[PDB]
């Protein structure tokens, strides 16, 4: 059913496992190794009709003279940095004079 | 104190609990099964006996003839398991049945019958079975895998909240029979009791009580208890029996008998009834929160003015209860509202149901079968019944009847296959009572719930429907004739049930080519458990009901011996003690208590009764003078675990491995392995192959000796007494007077296999392990077979390991081995494989079969027949004929300025196409027979009549062999009778036996005793005044071929398929993968011992495998096969006798843990040296997984390979003498080789086969095709902007004719360009849409 057991393995694998320790974590690694073995066409399928409606994107021209562009941001989920400015920026391009005041 | 070949072998078990059980036959599930599907059983219920008893006598509907029966036969064989290989056809016997017919007075009134005639006919075809447990069907072992399925009867299951407008949360109650047609009972999404007749469209529940026929008030005593009200002195009452307080959306308020019962918010679902019948009350007062919802059942009156109050079927009211005060007549019956506690959704749906009778519910029926279709009014009543009472339709066996009482908690003891119409309202009952905690769903997976279908019951079910479906000729026709003067037989056709039954085994749904990839595999697949099928679902139209697991597994259904890839859980196998009970409910062994211990009186229970008794588990331990040392006896139940004190068990298991199926079985270390690579264990072992150089697991379970003998596969002394001959395919022995039967020779027989093919084209033959004068036991090892070590199993090899990464190779499981391994020969497999040939019919009726391909490629050709056939014992490769079914060509055009050359000018003779069948391009080894066949008229051709006479000088010699070796048994029976007083009877023994008739022995009956057995001898030798043609005419037999083939031919391929890279190895603990490279003896690490190790894999992989007896069969190997190296340099000095005895003794005796003892002081000083030999190639082991020689006891053996202790060691390197900045895990670990093989699949094409359908490339390397560029391989062409690549695909190496034809010569040109020309897939498809009726065409830029 995917939630934690009140059965715990209080060994590790130098301490050994009996009979019960080995056929309740069998039962979580039938599950896994199942969702594994299945889960995967719910990506794959999902790929081919990608491609279908992804494909035109060839790089043909050079600007479009679309003077806009999204305000994108660091990672920053108000309390966080989970991604600094690099990593988000990497070779893109701007859309604005942008400037901010603060050291430099 | 051991057996007589075990003076050869003896294995040492370490483990540590009280098993007072051991490994039974692994086959039962085909064996008994195969015998209950064909068994005269005078009253049982099952197999084809009761298919029969179950349709006939077919007393006829036109009430004039009459098809009697008596039983079933199968007798008349003619092929056998050798020719079945050898010709291929399926080894089968017919099916024959006794028919009688019976006639009564037409004239007269005194005599009441006139007429009586009885035969037997045929009636189908029967596979046939082996004592290893196997059969064979067009050329091959293809065997039936048996079925785990939901138990016939019904089912009550919860779709507890699917989709629809309100997420709907359901209950249900559902009909699955043995064989036949459906029904289903649950709720509508607005909230009504609904059907699904045969699972068709939404119907309400109330038509199949007027079916059944029920009125309106007959459904409420049905289903309801009646809620009573009144009004007494100045209050409102109810009136009650001590159950009825169950489901109440208790909004209020109560006491009753004398305190508080019910308050405001605790609905009173059936789990509080306990409160109530402890307390007998009889009475209550309530607010009118329970006065009103709750409908009157009767109309009601008013005596105080002459007047009504209400009606049936109407609620209460506050100006209605007014009038009620007043009425006089103060009583109301109303009904249950309250959920569960009786389901209103009956009295509800009664008034949303537009059917009224029984008529209108069955026409309506009728509908629900034929829309649009006049409802024929004795058919719409036979359209339903014959769903649940038909003749073909409908059955549960007695099996299906007793889950049907079961799940409905029944009492009797007695019913019927079929249904009743009555039966169902229980049905119907637990799903108006369950819907919210009355009780739950039918306990599914339980495997006492969940049933087995053995192969014979698989089989069974086939005859419980073909003779109520195809007998139709036979059923109209015996209306017709005057049966006084014709009999039970004369319609009778014979053919579909010949290969509708020899193929069941063949082609059937569960019945694939068996595993024969190594003994292990095929002893598993004999107890294979499919999930799949009727009675379960398929890979795809599957979740997880077919792919998880069920605690009810332990003790009965390993969770780790099955299928990778989505195929994992869809089949499984039975663990080595599991079997079943006479419902097909799974059991395991137990011990047992009496008077306060877990005594040794072992017993056998069912998985219900894992659910009923207290079962210690293997932890707990005995006592001094006492009890336990098990203070707090650790328990479990149904599959679940606990803790207790000493004064609460009833059982315990017997053993660890009644837990594990045959390959799991064989891993001597899973406490200390995920199940991840557990389950690889349990399928390496199984794609592991023959090997020309086989050695044992020396680590091990004990199992590598049961498996040995589990299939037949090493011959085993079934008499036993002492050898009397021994050949590589021939072994006999010779018993005395306390067993020898009353007029036997004294005599037994235990020849042996030789090469043939198998189911994955693995090579099969067997040797001896016995010599002349041995004595032996019952139960002594007398051969070896193709993955055994002289009296146990190998599956491979072993081989010194070092767990550590190498200079690239060995990256993810991933393998080097030693030129070491190449230099012994090792590892390299062996394998037998087939290849054939035919002549049509022509005109004429042959077809040419010769050597004539003249400048094509000559030394192909050299190794032939006149029949252009190549001979058994020479050696062929890559590209040499096998059978000469050439080809003239013609090209013809031939005009005076078109005549180039040839038809003039030179190579004047013939154009034959290279044609005739030849070895493939990477196949190499020895042909090891040769066959031609024919329709049998035409007696058989040169090539198989000088073969007759290779086949007939096996028995023309061995016959001559057996007459001495039988009377040389026999007639010294006689002769010992004549010793027992005529004591001179060595004057007789050296005569023509006719004057032995010139004797006498003593004035006794002993001279008697020698007469009766002097008139005996000449009727007994008759057995053998057959023996030699019964073999020759099976070859010079022939077979038609149907009309369109006069002839076949055939050659077997011997293929040595040699240790090679790419090829894959393993071993038992889920380590699998590539060979990656060859290494020269120094290019490999050395050990402390000053010696190099034969294979390097890394363990940087390990931590991600999370698996460590891998580490531990490694470390153990090492004490293990250091034990017989240490052998070997001791057996050349000896140093003293007891100096022998000191080290191959203490091997044995050093122990510390353990329940065994290989105590060889119980053996004596010669017994001891006897078995040196096996030791050589090392210690074998046993543990039972579970119960096993941990780390401590390791650290305790390795004191006789006497590297250290730690198991990881100062390696060095072999090219430059060093030695590493830590010691490295090293030892010897059991290793395999795998059916992967590379070897078979060296499949590139330049160019080749052609689908005329298409233009485009064949594929197969059964059509040496052309491989797919798929739709994702484009993605990364056009990803990478790649155009020219991407074009070369789709047109110059494809469908593209003239493309194709134009790059492959544009290398002439020297100009290697495209000059494309049309797709011709694209060609076909503006045609294809066309074909449909879409017009396409094109224009210009």
């Amino acid at each position: 059913d995917g939630s934690i057991i009140e059965t715990p393995i209080t060994a590790n694998f130098r301490e050994g496992l009996n009979v019960l320790q080995y056929f309740i974590s069998t039962h979580g690694a039938r599950k896994g190794l199942a969702d594994t073995a299945l889960k995967t066409a719910n990506s794959g399928y999902l790929t081919r009709r990608l491609v279908d409606v992804a494909q035109d994107l060839v790089v043909t021209e050079d600007d479009c003279g679309t003077h806009e562009g999204i305000m994108m941001t660091p990672v920053i989920e108000g309390g966080d940095v989970k991604e600094p400015l690099r990593d988000r920026v990497l070779g893109r391009v701007t859309a604005e004079d942008v400037l901010k005041p603060g050291t430099a | 104190v051991y057996s007589y070949t075990e003076k050869k072998r003896i294995r040492k078990d370490f483990g540590k609990r009280p098993q007072v059980l051991d490994v039974p036959y692994l086959l039962s599930i085909q064996l008994d099964s195969f015998q209950k599907f064909i068994e005269q059983d005078p009253e049982g219920q099952y197999g084809l006996e009761a298919a029969f008893r179950s349709v006939f006598p077919i007393q006829s509907y036109s009430g004039n003839s009459e098809l009697q029966y008596v039983s079933y036969r199968l007798g008349e064989p003619v092929f056998d398991v050798q020719e079945c290989q050898i010709r291929g056809v399926t080894y089968s016997a017919p099916l024959r049945v006794k028919l009688r017919l019976v006639i009564y007075e037409r004239e007269a009134p005194e005599g009441t019958v006139k007429d009586i005639k009885e035969q037997e006919v045929y009636m189908g075809e029967i596979p046939l079975m082996t004592d290893n447990g196997t059969f064979v069907i067009n050329g091959t072992e293809r065997v039936i895998v048996s079925q785990l399925h939901r138990s016939p009867g019904v089912f009550f299951d919860s779709d507890k909240g699917k989709t629809h407008s309100s997420g709907k949360v359901l209950y249900n109650a559902r009909i699955i029979p043995y064989r036949g047609s459906w029904l289903d009972f649950e709720f509508d999404p607005k909230d009504n009791l609904f059907v699904r007749i045969d699972r068709r469209r939404k119907l309400p529940a109330t038509i199949i009580l007027r079916a059944l026929n029920y009125t309106t008030e007959q459904i409420l005593d049905l289903f309801f208890e009646k809620v009573i009200f009144e009004i007494r002195d100045n209050k409102l009452q109810m009136e009650l029996v001590p159950e009825r307080l169950r489901g109440e959306t208790a909004s209020f308020d109560i006491e009753a008998n004398g305190k508080v019962y019910v308050e405001k918010g605790r609905r009173i679902t059936a789990r509080h009834i306990r409160q109530l019948e402890k307390d007998d009350v009889k009475l209550i007062e309530v607010p009118v929160e329970y006065i009103a919802g709750k409908v009157v059942a009767k109309d009601y009156i008013d005596e105080s003015t002459g007047e009504l109050i209400c009606a049936a079927n109407m609620e209460l009211s506050l100006d209605l209860l007014a009038k009620l005060s007043q009425s006089g007549h103060k009583r109301i019956e109303t009904l249950f509202t309250n959920d569960l506690d009786h389901g209103p959704y009956i009295s509800e749906t009664l008034r949303v149901d537009p059917t009224n009778d029984r008529l209108s519910a069955l026409v309506e029926i009728y509908r629900m079968m034929r829309p649009g279709e006049p409802p024929t009014r004795e058919a719409a009543e036979s359209l339903f019944e014959n769903l649940f009472f038909s003749e073909d339709r409908y059955d549960l066996s007695a099996v299906g009847r007793m889950k049907f009482n079961r799940s409905l908690l029944r009492e009797e003891i007695e019913g019927s296959g079929i249904l009743s119409k009555d039966d169902i309202i229980d049905v119907m009952k637990k799903l108006i009572d369950i819907r919210n905690g009355k009780g739950e769903v039918d306990d599914i997976d339980h495997l006492g719930n969940r049933r087995i279908r053995s192969v014979g019951e698989m089989a069974e079910n086939q005859f419980r429907v073909g003779l109520v479906r195809v007998e139709r000729a036979v059923k109209e026709r015996l209306s017709l004739g005057d049966l006084d003067t014709l009999m039970p037989q004369d319609m009778i056709n014979a053919k579909p049930i010949s290969a509708a039954v020899k193929e069941f085994f063949g082609s059937s749904q569960l019945s694939q080519f068996m595993d024969q990839n190594n003994p292990l595999s095929e002893i598993t697949h004999k107890r294979r458990i499919s999930a799949l099928g009727p009675g379960g679902l398929t890979r795809e139209r599957a979740g997880f009901e077919v792919r998880d697991v069920h605690p009810t597994h332990y003790g009965r259904v390993c969770p780790i011996e099955t299928p990778e890839g989505p195929n994992i859980g869809l089949i499984n196998s039975l663990s080595v003690y599991a079997q079943t009970n006479e419902y097909g409910f799974l059991e395991t062994p137990y011990r047992k208590v009496t008077d306060g211990v877990v005594t040794d009186e072992i017993h056998y229970l069912s998985a219900i009764e894992e659910g009923n008794y207290v079962i210690a588990q293997a932890n707990s331990n005995l006592d001094e003078e006492g009890h336990f040392v098990e203070d707090l006896v650790t328990c479990r139940s149904k599959g679940e675990s606990s803790l207790f004190s000493r004064d609460q068990v009833d059982y315990m298991d017997v053993s660890t491995q009644q837990v594990v199926s045959v390959g799991a079985s064989l891993i001597p270390f899973l406490e200390h392995d995920d199940a991840n690579r557990a389950l690889m264990g349990a399928n390496m072992q199984r794609q592991a192959v023959p090997t020309l150089r086989a050695d044992k697991p020396l680590v091990g379970t004990g199992m590598e000796r049961a498996v040995a003998v589990d299939s037949g596969v090493t011959a085993v002394a079934k008499r036993g007494g002492v050898v009397q001959y021994v050949d590589a395919s021939r072994i006999v022995i010779k018993v005395n007077e306390d067993e020898m039967y009353p007029g036997e020779a004294g005599i037994d027989i235990y020849n042996l296999t030789k090469y043939t093919r198998s189911n994955q084209n693995t090579c099969i033959n067997q040797m001896p392990c016995v010599s002349l004068g041995e004595p032996v036991e019952r139960g002594d090892v007398l051969a070896d077979g193709p993955s055994t070590d002289l009296g146990e199993l190998a599956l491979g090899q072993n081989m010194r390991v070092a767990f550590m990464p190498w200079n690239g190779y060995n990256f993810e499981d991933s393998i080097l081995v030693s030129e070491r391994v190449v230099q012994e020969d090792r590892f390299t497999t062996i394998h037998i494989q087939e290849l054939a040939c035919v002549s049509r019919d022509t005109k004429l009726g042959p077809e040419e079969i010769t050597a004539d391909i003249p400048n094509v490629g000559e030394a192909a050709l050299s190794k032939l027949d006149e029949s252009g056939i190549v001979y058994i014992g020479a050696e062929v490769t890559g590209g040499d004929i096998l059978v000469g079914k050439v080809t003239p060509k013609g090209e013809t055009q031939l005009t005076p300025e078109e005549k180039l050359l040839r038809a003039i000018f030179g190579e004047k003779a013939s154009d034959v196409k290279d044609s005739s069948l030849r070895v493939p391009n990477g196949v190499s080894g020895t042909v090891i027979d040769v066959q031609v066949f024919t329709r049998d008229g035409v007696e058989k051709d040169k090539r198989a009549l000088e073969i007759e006479e290779m086949q007939l000088k096996q028995a023309k010699k061995d016959l001559s062999e057996e007459l001495q070796i039988l009377e040389a048994g026999l007639f010294s029976r006689i002769r010992a009778v004549l010793v027992a007083g005529g004591v001179e009877a060595e004057k007789l023994d050296k005569l023509p036996r006719d004057r032995w008739l010139e004797l006498g022995l003593t004035d006794e009956e002993k001279q008697n005793q020698l007469e009766q057995l002097a008139e005996q001898y000449d009727e007994l030798k008759h057995e053998f005044e057959k023996k030699l043609e019964a073999k020759r005419r099976k070859i010079t037999q022939g077979d038609d071929l149907a009309p369109g083939v006069l002839k076949i031919v055939k050659v077997y391929l011997a293929v040595k398929r040699r240790i090679q890279p790419g090829d894959k190895m393993a071993g038992r603990h889920g380590n699998k993968g590539v060979i990656s490279k060859i290494n020269p003896i120094e290019d490999m690490p050395y050990d402390e011992n000053g010696t190099p190790v034969d294979i390097v894999l890394n363990p940087l992989g390990v931590p991600s495998r999370m698996n460590i007896g891998q580490i531990l069969e490694t470390h153990l190997g090492m004490a293990a096969k250091g034990i017989g190296d240490k052998i070997n340099a001791m057996l050349k000095q000896q140093q003293e006798v007891a100096k022998l005895r000191e080290f191959i003794q203490r091997a044995y005796d050093l122990g510390a843990d353990v329940r065994q003892k290989v105590d060889l002081s119980t053996f004596s000083d010669e017994e001891v040296m006897r078995l040196a030999e096996n030791l050589r190639k090392g210690m074998p082991i046993a543990t039972p997984v579970f119960d096993g020689a941990k780390e401590a006891e390791i650290k305790e053996l390795l004191k006789l390979g006497d590297l250290p202790t730690s198991g990881q060691i100062r390696l060095y390197d072999g090219r430059t003498g060093e030695q590493f900045e830590r010691p490295v895990t090293v030892g010897y670990m059991y290793m395999l080789k795998l059916n992967h093989l590379v070897d078979d699949k060296m499949h590139a094409r330049s160019t080749g086969s052609y689908s005329l359908v298409t233009q485009q490339p064949l594929g197969g390397k059964a059509q040496f095709g052309g491989q797919r560029f798929g739709e994702m391989e484009v993605w990364a062409l056009e990803a990478y902007g790649a155009a020219y690549t991407l074009q070369e695909m789709l047109t110059v190496k494809s469908d593209d004719v003239n493309g194709r034809t134009k790059m492959y010569k544009n290398i002439v040109d020297g100009n290697h360009q495209m000059e494309p020309g049309m797709p011709e897939s694209f060609n076909v498809l503006l045609k294809e849409i066309r074909s449909l009726g879409i017009n396409i065409e094109l224009e210009d830029e």
